[PDB]
């Protein structure tokens, strides 16, 4: 019988898409994580965050979630659905859909202010006099990574029979592109080219890598981005860094919408126009492109996205 | 301060 | 290789959650319609009509698709998926994150008078000199149920394993209900309990059962009560008929949010309000109750929904 | 004429 408990345990089996109007041939390939108990990748840390945190006694009944944050989102049904308290920190720059989204689910919302970003999102390590609070740590916390290491990984390996080449995902905390490389490295044992992307306003990770000046910077593209190198994000397995614009990531977006019929987020257009930059490149030409799409764009009504 | 920087 | 040729084939393969604050002793489980490429469970029935219209050649390169309609929304991305251009008629008084994803996904969109409903929409016969366009006709099109009752009632069976005895779904043209007791009652050979939701403003199906005047109402559960019997209603295998109303179904939306961390719409509300009122019988209880959540709460955004 | 009645 598989009738999930709550809504938590339904997480991932998401669907592989291939592109009609990218790419060379169809060798670009989409991972469709809109398709979520709360509609995006995240559903699957706040999960396994919760999960973890239950399974070493630091998350207990009477005990009130925090976290800085799509993770919000995710961490509200979660909460709702196995009974938890929780109170969030959010960039009041977000869109207002996931503001919405969350005071319905039982949220204790604190918006935070814009110019400062995810690091003053961050105003959230204040919050937690503990013994009442415990603090998820989205971006160092390991439980972040390893499920993508457990299912979103694994899902990518055996949906292509192995036969994935490349995988292309946006960079906000890291754990996505971290988990899956892990998983099919390291577990499958095949060297698959790792791409994390990042804005072009904020290339950070590339900055860093060329041993450059890291000066971050604004932009539109909604989860990733976050202005430094997250802890979950293992350096070691990446392969490749690909910048991306603010408008180029919305326009690509909106084609997917319009040319696909899929219903992609802001980030996934950016993650989309990395990966068929690589995929008309001669040396791409044999490979399969795998890329993450985080999220879905009913999400994103409020934003320039529409 | 679109993103935000932070 | 699990990839889908386009985003219509990855359809389906919805979950099914077991509630915890509804029912008794976890008889009730709801099945997650919003978990579908265009987020409802109309996704399945977009589909198979576009593709049973290619089947029989009346939809062909350079036909334009017309309907009136989250029928919309599926037939708008299958469109764009499949390289269709497509008029739709939907009535005004429909939440306008759906308006808003219709112009995204490039239809031509024409809203119709609130006052006339649904029937007003059918203002859509008018638009199709024909030869260029083609109405799927979503209220009698057979394509409809079969689609439900190859896959929606086969996806029951198997995640019950045979288990199910009694399915709960509201009525907008039937085709849900219809496809899936057909699939489980004469496929499977179990012979369930079918039992269709309406609300108590517009009950045209337990007037009509009754023999008594049709009186169909105005009311706000978006998706069901289209105020007359449609064709794809197949009455035969219907068991049992509930009512429900509004506000009831509104505040057990909001209740699947904030105590479930189910993200489901309205009409997904008035579901689980009559499948909890018959959980609740003692004749019920050793019952496993199945109910189809057709839609996810961010469609609804802008509605007394939030 | 919310639903609408037709
Ligand atoms: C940091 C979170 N978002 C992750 C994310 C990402 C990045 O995924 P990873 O954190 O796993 O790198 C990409 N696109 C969208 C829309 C995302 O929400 C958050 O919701 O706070
Ligand atoms: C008639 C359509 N909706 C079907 C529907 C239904 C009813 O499903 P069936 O049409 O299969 O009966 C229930 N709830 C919601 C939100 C729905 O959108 C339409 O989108 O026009
Ligand atoms: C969705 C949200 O803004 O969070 C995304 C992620 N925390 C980041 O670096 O922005
Ligand atoms: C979502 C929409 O309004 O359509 C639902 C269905 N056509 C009905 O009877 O209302």
């Amino acid at each position: 019988m598989a009738i999930y408990a709550d809504n938590s345990y339904s997480i991932g089996n998401t669907p592989l898409v291939r592109l009609k109007h990218f790419g060379h041939n169809g060798n670009v390939v989409v991972k469709i994580e809109g398709r979520n108990p709360s509609y995006s990748v995240k559903c699957r840390i706040g999960a396994n965050m919760v999960w973890q945190a239950e399974k070493d006694g630091t998350l207990t009944k009477g005990k009130e979630i925090v976290d800085a944050t799509n993770t919000g989102i995710a961490l509200a049904y979660v909460a709702a659905a196995r009974g938890y308290k929780i109170t969030l920190t959010m960039p009041e720059t977000m869109s207002l859909e996931r503001k919405r989204l969350l005071c319905g689910l039982g949220v204790n919302l604190v918006l935070t202010e814009g110019a400062k970003g995810m690091k003053g999102a961050i105003k959230a390590e204040e919050i937690v006099d503990p013994s009442r609070y415990v603090m998820l740590k989205q971006f160092e916390n390991p439980a972040n990574p390893q499920i993508h290491r457990e299912t979103t990984g694994p899902e990518i390996w055996k949906d292509t029979d192995g036969k994935v080449d490349v995988v292309v995902a946006g960079v906000g905390t890291g754990g996505s592109i971290t988990g899956i490389s892990r998983a099919i490295k390291l577990d499958f044992g095949k060297q698959i080219t790792s791409v994390a992307v990042e804005p072009v306003e904020s290339p950070v990770i590339s900055q860093t890598l060329a041993g450059e000046e890291v000066k971050p910077g604004p932009h539109k593209i909604q989860g990733i981005g976050a202005g430094f190198i997250p802890k979950n994000l293992d350096l070691s397995i990446i392969d490749r860094v690909e910048t991306v614009d603010s408008d180029t990531a919305l326009a690509t977006a909106r084609r997917l919408m319009a040319e696909e019929g899929i219903l992609a987020g802001i980030s996934s257009g950016a993650a989309v126009a990395a990966a068929d930059r690589l995929a008309k490149l001669p040396e791409f030409a044999d490979k399969l492109i795998v890329v993450i799409l985080p999220s879905a764009s009913e999400r994103y009504l409020s934003t320039a996205l529409f | 301060f679109e993103y935000g920087d932070g």
